[PDB]
């Protein structure tokens, strides 16, 4: 068979295996971007649930105390 | 001398605090700081009459709710707050402070109360307030608010430059001489 | 002259060119995660101060009215 | 009766209000929130003598650091806690609560108690410290600090299984009948 023919085939494999090495390169940086994050706020939620948990507290018994004042 | 109970409520950071203390402690307070709730006192003279007027912080904070109750008992004159550089503070009068003091203090004289007067024509203000698409509430706006909700007055001041301070408190101090 | 021709040039260029796209594809990803993370922990920041503020001002003030050497 | 103050301190989530409540209230709190301060009352007799223990609780956490020292006055006897779950809370014992203590409460009898004594042998405790390279509290290490730290005594308990909460305070209880 002639060159010509294959080095073709073989040029339209690569570009084709490139458009594969994409969608699957993006897919990729998904979870990356995505785990980063999906733990960045997690973590600073549990620190706000903390704060807010004192905040609630130390409030309401401000109210019992001044009721009782 | 007759003793009078005065209490202010209004979105945080509107301006409650800082017209208060300038006119109790003749002062402006430097920093902010969320109240919780402190009381203050201060001599006034209307109509030929000594008055005592005591006067009760509030928190705006909306994480101090719980709190607020304990100040509203035996309420003489409300002085419900908003801040003229604030449209938003402004629609919180009716959504939100007026069904709380009715609640809380049926048949008290409420004074309507546009704090921040000098920051109206203040230029950095309208820009920012631009871009919210809105712009410094209006005179009308603010009497309109007082006719809207039923108050026993409107009246506008700057903590800043003490215009109209002595006037809010006059009329507060009248409200709270009726009967 | 050169040996190159028609066909391969043209399938060359497109292998560049679909490559650059992926160049580009990553450096914009990249300064979108850049401000995600950004602003997001901007706020998740002027958020806890908030709660911290309020949690500290209760408890002072809790102190202060039940403290008797003040 | 006589009326005694007992008062009650140690790491935040270290076992404290389950062990005041157990045994003043005969349960046992089923959810946690940090504790601000609250008082509770209980009899019990000891040695043929009725006393009214008066329980004062008090907050572990850092950020109530500035409301515990309103509950340290004219106390008669005082519990420090630790986990033994938890090695840290241990450590924090001669590191913040005996410098503490012992400022506020000057000559006044310590019992150093050891909660959650039913996590000793857990496996899940065990697994969970040994990531840590832990292990839980050894009733030697509770000794040894009690003796370091002058204590009246020590004593291990767990108010889940009730296991020793009546042993701390007929022991606190003796404590403050000294003289
Ligand atoms: N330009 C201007 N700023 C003012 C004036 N009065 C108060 N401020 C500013 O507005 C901010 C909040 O004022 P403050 O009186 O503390 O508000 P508040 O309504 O009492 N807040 P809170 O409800 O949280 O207790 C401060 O930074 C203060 O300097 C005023 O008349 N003019
Ligand atoms: N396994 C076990 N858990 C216990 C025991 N006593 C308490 N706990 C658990 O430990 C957690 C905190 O208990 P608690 O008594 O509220 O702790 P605290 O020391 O009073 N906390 P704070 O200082 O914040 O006020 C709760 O989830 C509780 O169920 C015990 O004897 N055994
Ligand atoms: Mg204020
Ligand atoms: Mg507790």
């Amino acid at each position: 068979g002639s060159m010509l023919t294959k080095d073709i085939e073989i040029l339209r494999r690569e570009n084709e295996e490139l458009t594969e090495k994409m969608k699957k390169a993006e897919e990729e940086y998904k979870l990356e971007k995505e785990e980063e994050i999906s733990n960045l706020k997690a973590a600073f939620e549990k620190n706000i649930n903390t704060e807010r948990t004192l905040k609630t507290q130390a409030v309401n018994k401000l109210a019992e105390i001044m009721n009782r004042k | 001398a007759i003793r009078k109970k005065l209490v202010i409520v209004g979105d945080g950071a509107c301006g409650k605090t800082c017209l208060l203390i300038v006119f109790s402690k003749d002062q402006f307070p430097e920093v902010y700081v969320p109240t919780v709730f402190e009381n203050y006192v201060a001599d006034i003279e209307v109509d030929g009459k000594q008055v005592e007027l005591a006067l009760w912080d509030t928190a705006g904070q909306e994480d101090y709710d719980r709190l607020r109750p304990l100040s509203y008992p035996d309420t003489d004159v409300i002085l419900m707050c908003f801040s003229i550089d604030s449209p938003d503070s402004l629609e919180n009068i009716p959504e939100k402070w007026t069904p709380e003091v009715k609640h809380f203090c049926p048949n008290v004289p409420i004074i309507l109360v546009g704090n921040k007067k000098d920051l109206r024509n203040d230029e950095h203000t309208r820009r920012e307030l631009a871009k919210m698409k809105q712009e410094p509430v209006k005179p009308e706006e603010g009497r309109d608010m007082a006719n809207r909700i039923g108050a026993f007055g409107y009246m506008e001041c700057s903590a800043k430059t003490k215009d109209g301070v002595r006037e809010v408190f006059e009329m507060a101090t009248r409200a709270a001489l009726q009967a």
